[PDB]
């Protein structure tokens, strides 16, 4: 019976020790609190938004904690399966850093334009047998144009579980984990990217072991 | 995980309270093709060109003191219910060091 | 290849009720770890409306203690001077260094806080 | 208690914002 | 070399065709069948890099390659 | 394969072209399902007729529901809306009735 990776690592919560990979104090520290101008608010992102500082608004960072965790362990319990993991960042304010822990990592990116349908008509633009992603993390789903990214439409088109660092100027309808928190600071987008590379690291680091260790069987 | 409240409360952003007329120092936080968008931490970054009194200093991990002035720039303009952003503040450079 | 339409909200009972069916044979892999780790807001399918009429959006303004403290400071003496860094967590300087002191002196005054106010301001200048 | 954003007096009003005829008829 | 061909296209293949393309130009074609991408996936997907999705993977990765020159050289200092 | 497809509505829409006119066009709707509680409309139109077909079984197979029904008889309660101008008035009966309503409606 080697089917055990689909129970023994799924029945406990945190088993890579996501919760110790960040906490509290580390996103206090890298400014992930804040939110842009009050003006175009979202209807959905009220809950989340806690409060403002003078047209500034600054969301809960206890929410935002518990969001990341959720979605860090998801990620990484689908990458214990080869899931995958796609990025998207048309803002390019750290287009390079995305593509380059991508690179590190497993996951692929598509932080350029969306042509004649990526993943509802891939099969042309494609090969015909093509495993589509399974989760695909919005780094930075709100590009230069006043519109969210379109590739949330597309994700929803195809059943697929998408994780979002949401924002204020953003519209948590269809995400499955939407993130709130900050995307203008740098050092929050840095510590970000640096969870994402640690996590999926560690995730296929574990699948590879575990899943030896059962085959081995 | 410490306190929520301190932490809440005690932070750069919420320290240096409405930004008005505070001479911030930072670095730069992506070298840009002809200008000089030096950031310090608050909101947003300010936006201008390399000054002509010293302008080599400016690297990527200096410290050069800026004015921080309006860090939201914003106007609702003609029929737009919603507000126009920019992400830029715009500020009166002093110098460096 | 599943039911995808937008119209319920999350993907996860769609499959659950497909494969229920008899439609997708075998099961793809992501359904044990969604079952495992479910989401806080699911992401239910509801009209997005628009903030029309009296539906308000009770957002509280944030407003600490130190509002008063700066205010003072930056009204009876010159506005901030002092280079401030804002990188590093709790970055501490001299108008920094001002505004903690005040803090730990507030409150426990209950008297006068502007004696103390320009105690410090007259042994920050002289 | 206190480190909690609570909404105080509203700090930082400019006084009656008058054009020009603050007091000279 | 194409000297039998030309020999041949003389002697035994006069076609005459006024046109340049339909006359006899026999060759092996392991160089005149274009080519185009081979497989695009391997052991449970996997593309070649991380800029699969995008379409023309090869330009763009060749884009990124030349903006983190860009950014080494900035580093640094027809 | 298991899908059961059957046609619905075919009108003759007249849609224009250039050098002939107005030719007859159709617009296919396509009810995919297999008893169970599944179901799925389609979307698209052409002028051919087996083009057309497929290509409302494509979209529809694609874009596909299964109704949480209850048993084979019957489904939990009455429901009561309003789409835009259309009006839902359906009544839970038990067996010994039989299905009274459109064609359309009895087909799907
Ligand atoms: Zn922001
Ligand atoms: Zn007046």
């Amino acid at each position: 019976f080697n089917d055990k990776i689909l129970n023994e690592p799924l029945k406990h919560s945190d088993f890579f020790n996501v919760k110790e990979l960040f906490s509290v104090r580390s996103l206090f520290d890298a400014r992930v609190h804040l939110g842009h101008k009050a003006g175009c608010r979202h209807r959905f992102m009220e809950p989340y938004i806690f409060g403002s500082r003078l047209d500034h608004d600054i969301i809960d960072l206890e929410q935002t904690a518990t969001h990341l965790q959720l979605a860090l362990n998801f990620t990484a319990h689908m990458a214990y399966r080869k899931g995958i993991i796609l990025f998207i960042s048309r803002n390019r304010q750290f287009s390079y850093l995305i593509e380059n822990m991508a690179r590190d990592c497993g996951e692929y990116a598509h932080t350029r334009y969306f042509r004649g349908g990526m993943l509802t008509n891939a099969r042309l633009l494609f090969g015909p047998t093509v495993r589509l992603p399974d989760l695909i993390i919005f780094l930075h789903t709100l590009n230069n144009i006043f519109e969210p990214h379109v590739a949330v439409r597309d994700a929803a088109k195809m059943n697929i579980p998408t994780v979002g660092i949401v924002d204020t100027n953003c519209n948590p309808c269809l995400i499955t984990y939407p993130v709130p928190g900050n995307d203008d600071s740098p050092l929050a987008v840095h510590l970000y990217c640096r969870l994402f590379q640690t996590a999926i690291t560690r995730a296929k680091e574990k699948r590879q072991q575990v899943e030896a260790l059962y085959r081995l069987q | 995980v410490e306190s929520f409240a301190s932490m809440l409360r005690h932070s750069p952003l919420t320290q240096m309270g409405p930004a008005k007329d505070k001479l911030v120092i930072g670095r730069i936080f992506h070298i840009v093709e002809n200008d000089l968008y030096i950031d310090f931490g608050g909101k947003f970054h300010c936006v201008c060109r390399r000054p002509e009194v010293d302008g080599e200093k400016y690297q990527k991990g200096t410290r050069v003191r800026l004015r921080l002035l309006d860090l939201e720039l914003t106007s609702r303009f003609l029929g737009a219910t919603t507000d126009t952003t920019v992400l830029e503040a715009n500020a009166v450079l002093l110098g460096i060091q | 290849a599943g039911s995808r339409l937008e119209t319920v909200g999350s993907i996860f009972s769609r499959t659950r009720d497909l494969v229920r069916a008899g439609v997708l044979k075998e099961k793809p892999l992501w359904f044990d770890v969604y079952d495992a780790f479910p989401p806080l807001r699911e992401p239910v399918f509801q009209r997005p409306r628009v903030r029309y009429g009296k539906a308000k959006a009770p957002i509280q303004d944030i407003w600490y203690h130190e509002d008063r403290i700066r205010a003072k400071f930056y009204s009876v003496y010159g506005s901030g001077q002092r280079a401030f860094d804002l990188f590093n967590p709790n970055f501490k300087s001299t108008c920094q260094r001002f505004v903690e002191k005040y803090t730990e002196l507030q409150k426990l005054g209950e008297t006068d806080e502007e004696k103390l106010f320009v105690e410090t301001g007259k042994a920050l200048l002289a | 208690n206190e480190d909690l954003p609570i909404s105080m007096e509203n700090p930082y009003k400019e006084p009656l914002k008058k054009c020009i005829l603050c007091g000279k008829h | 070399t194409q000297e039998d061909i030309d020999r041949a296209i003389a002697y035994l293949f006069p076609s005459g065709l006024f046109e340049k393309r339909a006359r006899p130009v026999m060759k092996h074609p392991e160089q005149i069948f274009p080519r185009q991408r081979a497989i695009q996936w391997g052991e449970d997907g996997r593309p070649f890099h991380y800029l699969f999705y995008t379409g023309k993977q090869s330009y763009y990765s060749l884009m990124h390659d030349v903006y983190g020159m860009l950014l080494n050289l900035e580093k640094h200092q027809r | 394969e298991d899908f059961d497809t059957r046609i619905l509505e075919v009108r003759n829409v007249f849609t224009m072209t250039a050098k002939e006119g107005r030719k007859k066009s159709i617009r296919v709707l396509v009810a995919v399902g297999n008893g169970k509680g599944a179901a799925g409309f389609s979307i698209g139109k052409a002028t051919d007729r087996m083009d057309a077909f497929r290509k409302a079984k494509n979209r529809a197979v694609h874009h596909l529901h299964y109704i949480e029904r209850y048993e084979d008889h019957t489904i939990f309660h009455d429901i009561s809306l309003r789409f835009k101008r259309t009006h839902i008035k359906m009544k839970k009966q038990p067996k010994g009735y039989g299905l009274r309503c459109h064609r359309a409606i009895i087909t799907i």
